[PDB]
C-alpha cells in the first residue's frame, strides 16, 4: 500500500529538444 | 528544364517544411501532455500515501 | 489529502488534428 | 542526365510521402495511448476521493 | 471503490515499431 | 547551372534524412515515457485497491 512517484523529465525535455533542433532540418534551397 | 526542376525542388521543400512545422506541434504537445500527467500522477500518489500514514 | 484530476485534452485534440493534417503536406 | 534528375524527385517525393504515412500512424498511436492515461488517472483519483469521502 | 489499471502496450509497440520502419523511407538517390 | 540543381537535391536528401533521424529518436523518447506512466499508474492503483481490500 506504498505509492510510487514516476519521472520522465528527461524524456519531456528530450522531446522539447529535438522539437527545437527540427529547425536545423528545415531545407533553405539556393536560388537558381 | 531547368526551371521546371528548381520548381518542384521548391515544392517538395515547402510541403517538407510545412510537414516539419506540424511535427515539432506535434512533439511539443505530447511534452506538454506527458509534463501533466507526470504532475498529476505524482500530486495522487503523494496524496494515498498521506491517506495510509492517516489512517 | 484531495486527488488531483488530468486534463490535456487540448494536447489530444492537437495530435489527432495533426494526424489529419498532414494529408495536406503530401507531395502530388 | 535531366532524366537522373527527375526520377530522384519522384523517388524524393515517394519516401517522403511514405514517411509521412508512418507518421500519421504514430500520432493517432500516441493520442490514443495519452486518452487512455487521462480516463485511467481521473478514474483513480475519484476512487481515492471517494474512499477519503466514504472513510 | 475499485482503482482500475491502464493498457498501452500496444500503442508503445506501435511507437517502436514506426521508429523502426521509418529508416525503409530514407533517400537513397541514384548517382 | 545543374551542378546547383544536383547540389540541392542533395541537401533536400540530407535535410530529410536527418529528420528523419529525430523523429526516430523522438518516437523512442516518448515510447519510454508512456511505458514509465503505464507501470506506476498500475502500481498505484494495485495500492489503492489493497488499501481499500485492507479497509
Amino acid at each position: 500500500i506504498n505509492a510510487s512517484v514516476v519521472n520522465i523529465q528527461k524524456e519531456i525535455d528530450r522531446l522539447n529538444e529535438v522539437a527545437k533542433n527540427l529547425n536545423e532540418s528545415l531545407i533553405d534551397l539556393q536560388e537558381l | 528544364t531547368q526551371n521546371v526542376l528548381y520548381e518542384n525542388q521548391k515544392l517538395i521543400a515547402n510541403q517538407f517544411n510545412s510537414a516539419i512545422g506540424k511535427i515539432q506541434d506535434s512533439l511539443s504537445s505530447t511534452a506538454s501532455a506527458l509534463g501533466k500527467l507526470q504532475d498529476v500522477v505524482n500530486h495522487n500518489a503523494q496524496a494515498l500515501n498521506t491517506l495510509v500514514k492517516q489512517l
